């Protein structure tokens, strides 16, 4: 967020956080396994399916 | 007459559901189902709608409540016709 | 003149006299009891069955066959439609109708009092799995009512005559296509007295 | 080609395939509807 | 100015809390944190939800 | 207004009959769409 | 007989326009549609020539210059077409960026 907002408002562009975190949340929907008993212990799954 | 739809959403407070709502009421308006609750201005049928759910004229609950009623005398209707038919 | 040789409720009968309505073509009706049937129809019908139909040379018996000749000699208003597929899936529609379900009236009537209410509860269930599809389609699996109503409303007429009746979902959709084919003049004027005290 | 050996199955779950395949949306004022239809399924 | 608070805020003296748990901090809220020195506020975000 | 060629019809004579109202159908792009898919070594298919 | 009327154009069809026209919004988009409000209802004013006229005060939203820019109007169809048009993408709804 704050990487991305200063490149916007070196230009003077308002954007509320909310999006880039949007995106983020996004950026970020897998999860790998370590430790298990119902899955293979070792790929990237959704973290919602997690 | 109609320019914003603020009130009418402060009534269904969603402006989604107001659109599915003033939906339904505005096609049984328009085809042959029903006649205004307002004094209609030459107004189409949507904006109708609109100015019936701005009174607190309808909403989904009314609709459905009238609806109801609407059922029960068809099954009326339909019993004592399906009798008379017999004899 | 033709003349039907009718039984008096033979869902049969009915159903014969349901399509002679339907093509509205004049006929000598003549009914029938199977104790001492007319000696005419003995002389012709070496089954002595009915319903059972002359056409001024020519005399037909099984309704089915009886419909079919019906809707093959007198068009208007057509019964089966055009494409041989469709013909034919209406044609099975009006075996299995009758083949699963006039063996369900005939336990109702023929048969015991357990099998028959064992089958009522059987056929119930039937018609009113099978009720959302008269839910989609004005007439069974149609636009336009054909012979597979002639074959299914005139069971489905006499059904409190088998005391048979309706659960919640399944009533709706079955009287829906009831007032349908209920209302249809053509099922009216083919009725008869014989059949109405039954509904 | 993934998704194939794999045989992959879409719920369409989602606003870009239920775009594609041209049906309600299930956002905004197709919303109400989607909820309702997963409502009539998970059910009779 | 817009976000709902992850955990009521407190003023510059201790549990003496002046807006609770979630709530959507509108014009009224923000000006009413700015008369005190709130210097960090907790908010519920979506990466979070 | 764009695909659909039955729908689109139907929307036609029910503007001019003064109902306003959809049968949404499917898309003839999607079948298309599905046909050069299956035409592949593929087997794509509704489902139900 | 409608089509050869209005291939005419009598004068009656254009009562009947403007009658057909009274409530219904129409859409409005500007090219690159780089935001939601490059799409915004509006309600039709019958009028001469050959020009869309546009609001100033929407001209920053579609980022629009009369310099010769063309803007394309879309007509929704359905009753729930038109609900949303009036409510969702209005005019006079779109005041706060929602940026
Ligand atoms: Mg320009």
């Amino acid at each position: 967020v704050n990487e991305v907002q200063d490149v916007y408002r070196l230009q003077g562009v308002k954007i509320n956080d909310k999006h880039i975190e949007v995106i983020v949340r996004q950026m970020l929907r897998k999860a790998t396994i370590v430790n298990a008993g119902s899955s293979d212990f070792l790929e990237g799954e959704q973290v919602e399916y997690s | 007459a109609r320019v914003t739809v603020q009130d009418a959403v402060e009534k269904i407070g969603n402006r989604f559901d107001l659109v599915l709502v003033a939906a339904r009421r505005a096609r049984q308006m328009q085809v042959g189902g029903k006649d205004p609750l307002v004094p209609e201005e030459n107004d189409k049928t949507t904006v109708i709608a609109l100015r019936e759910i701005e009174e607190g004229l309808i909403n989904n609950q009314i609709l459905d409540v009238r609806e109801r009623q609407e059922q029960q005398e068809q099954e009326a209707a339909e019993l004592q016709a399906v009798t008379a038919i017999a004899e | 003149v033709m003349t039907l040789f009718s039984g008096p409720t033979d869902i049969y009968s009915h159903q014969v006299r349901i399509v002679l309505a339907e093509k509205g073509v004049s006929f000598e009706i003549e009914h029938v009891e199977k104790d001492n049937p007319p000696q005419d129809l003995i002389d012709l019908n070496p089954n002595q069955s009915v319903p059972t139909l002359v056409d001024r040379e020519l005399t037909l018996w099984e309704s089915r066959i009886i419909m079919e000749y019906l809707d093959e000699r007198f068009p208007h208003p057509p019964l089966m439609p055009v494409y041989p597929v469709a013909r034919g899936e209406s044609r099975l529609y009006m075996h299995r109708i009758e083949k699963d379900w006039y063996t369900l009236m005939n336990t109702i009537i023929n048969g015991s009092a357990s099998e028959a209410d064992a089958a009522r509860k059987q056929l119930r269930e039937e018609l009113l799995a099978i009720a959302p599809v008269f839910g989609q389609k004005p007439y069974f699996l149609s636009d336009e009512f054909s012979l597979v109503d002639c074959y299914l409303a005139p069971l489905l007429w006499r059904l409190p005559q088998l005391g048979i009746e309706f659960s919640g979902p399944g009533a709706k959709e079955l009287k829906g296509y009831m007032t349908r084919v209920f209302e249809r003049d053509s099922f009216l004027a083919s009725l008869t007295e014989a059949e109405r005290e039954m509904r | 080609t993934e998704a194939a050996v794999a045989g992959k199955r879409d719920e369409l779950r989602g606003l870009k395939e239920n775009v594609i395949v041209g049906r309600l949306i299930p956002a905004g004022t197709g919303y109400a509807y989607h909820q309702d239809r997963m409502r009539r399924r998970a059910a009779g | 100015l817009g976000r709902v608070t992850a955990e009521d805020v407190l003023k510059p003296g201790t549990a003496d809390i002046l807006v609770p748990r979630n709530t959507l901090l509108h014009e009224q809220w923000c000006d009413l944190l700015e008369e005190n020195s709130v210097d960090a506020v907790k908010v519920r975000s979506v990466v979070s939800c | 207004k764009s695909d659909d060629v039955n729908g689109r019809t139907k929307m036609y004579k029910n503007i001019v009959d003064g109902n306003h109202q959809m049968e949404p159908g499917m898309p003839e792009s999607f079948n298309v769409l599905l046909k050069e898919i299956r035409s592949l070594g593929i087997n794509i298919e509704l489902e139900d | 007989a409608a089509k050869k009327m209005v291939e005419r154009e009598e004068a009656v069809v254009w009562d009947i326009l403007d009658e057909v026209i009274r409530e219904h919004p129409v859409l409005l988009n500007r090219a690159p549609t780089l935001h939601r409000l490059g799409i915004q209802a509006f309600e039709p004013v019958l009028i001469e020539g050959k020009a869309i006229q546009l609001h100033p005060l929407v001209c920053a939203a579609y980022n629009a210059d009369f310099d010769g820019d063309q803007m394309a109007v879309h007509v929704p169809l359905t009753l729930e077409a038109q609900l949303e048009a009036r409510a969702l993408m209005m005019s006079t709804n779109n005041i706060l960026s929602p940026a």
